[PDB]
């Protein structure tokens, strides 16, 4: 636990090659 | 160019995870002077939380490099690191000032005396983004944004303590960030612990108030209020 | 303004997850016309892959919504989606032309005919970003970039098949992206799978010969060649 504040992640609906 | 499309563009930007576009779209609908629906209000908070969060995360890692490499490093590399840190700092502060402008000019302003929910929501946001400014400020410039965060949090507390139930997620979320503001910014563990404890206790006494719609959001914040309380002894 | 500072700026932007800044630093290092070392080559490759990669994921999300909205025919929500799709589309194509210019003017240009490892790396990269162009192109503009992606991939393949060991991670990864190009872009599944298995077989016949350093790197790309085969029916 680093950030002890309130998260509200989303308000909607939030490879085959080499990388 | 229409308001109904601007909110749709912000919904698309969140799905494309282009939160700079999302915050710009919600900035427009807020500038139309029409009040924000509960959903549009959460589109704005999510967009600018992600935008300011990206700057704050980048600022924390660069400033850590700036501190841990501030002893032996060459005078040329540190002049490049601190220059990059201040570039992020100005980006963070510009986004915060952007939010506080929408809040004072449109959002908090267009609130009536009986809109305690929206008033507390926008006032908590004001204390939030003033707290973000206090993380990157020093000296007299810090002590002023700290007191502006306090005035926004304290007023949001009085409106919430009187006109909203203790299990309301907006009232609970405020007590969370307000208590965090006390511990991390003001270094007042005695007061931060008190604030978080009373808000948790008052919500426990009325645990029979949760409905099927607002049971999740409220209960997790109560766990986070407990988690923060265990950490602060 | 110094090269050693520009590369260190790119390392900062990577740690701060600001890949737009990172690609700009490595673009300056490349524009000094001095050939790129192995570490600077991958710093440039990592930076632009993240920059173009964020646009590819956003474009795929929006173009998926555009497909389900172009069947309903709302005539008003569809036009706003296409606008947002083309806004991301232009950002993607701008990043690609920026990389392809760096490839034709500096990276491939400064490669001698005997620098087989670097010649394959940059040529594969050229076929890669031309393929990224092919994913968002239509009509004759698509058949153009598809042909350009084919020439870069094929020349990189002949150089690697002659002057490189089958277990070389550069040669293996080229076969991966080349086979991906055949199946997903040119819709030639007979040759996509022929290429993937040929490269996988040739790399196992001498997989006993390698050290552990060239084992984890080599085999990881081989598992990707296997995964693509099973997922391609």
């Amino acid at each position: 636990d680093y950030d002890l504040s309130l998260p509200f992640p989303v308000c909607e609906s939030c490879e085959h090659s080499l990388d | 160019v229409d308001r109904e499309q601007l909110v749709q563009k912000a919904r698309l930007a969140e799905q494309a995870e282009r939160y700079d576009d999302m915050a710009a779209a919600m900035k427009n609908v807020t500038e139309l002077n029409e009040p924000l629906s509960n959903e549009e209000r959460n589109l704005l908070s999510v967009a600018y939380k992600n935008v300011v969060g990206a700057r704050r995360s980048s600022w924390r890692v660069i400033s850590s490099i700036e501190q841990k490499t501030s002893a032996d490093g060459n005078e040329k590399k540190i002049e490049m690191v601190r220059a990059y840190r201040e570039k992020i700092e100005k980006e963070l502060e510009a986004v915060c000032q952007d939010v506080l402008s929408l809040l004072d000019n449109y959002l908090i302003k267009n609130c009536s005396e009986t809109q305690y929910e929206s008033k507390v929501f926008y006032l908590k946001m004001k204390g939030d983004y003033y707290r973000y400014l206090a993380e990157v400020a020093t000296g007299e410039k810090r002590a002023t944004v700290v007191e502006s965060s306090e005035k926004a949090y304290s007023e949001a507390h009085e409106i919430s303590k009187e006109h909203m139930q203790p299990t309301h997620p907006i009232r609970l979320g405020l007590a969370l960030n307000y208590s965090v503001f006390y511990y991390e910014i003001q270094n007042a563990p005695e007061q931060a612990c008190h604030l978080a404890k009373t808000a948790f206790d008052d919500a426990i006494a009325e645990l029979d108030t949760l409905n099927e719609d607002s049971y999740k959001d409220s209960t997790l914040i109560m766990q986070l209020l407990r988690d923060n309380l265990t950490l602060w002894t």
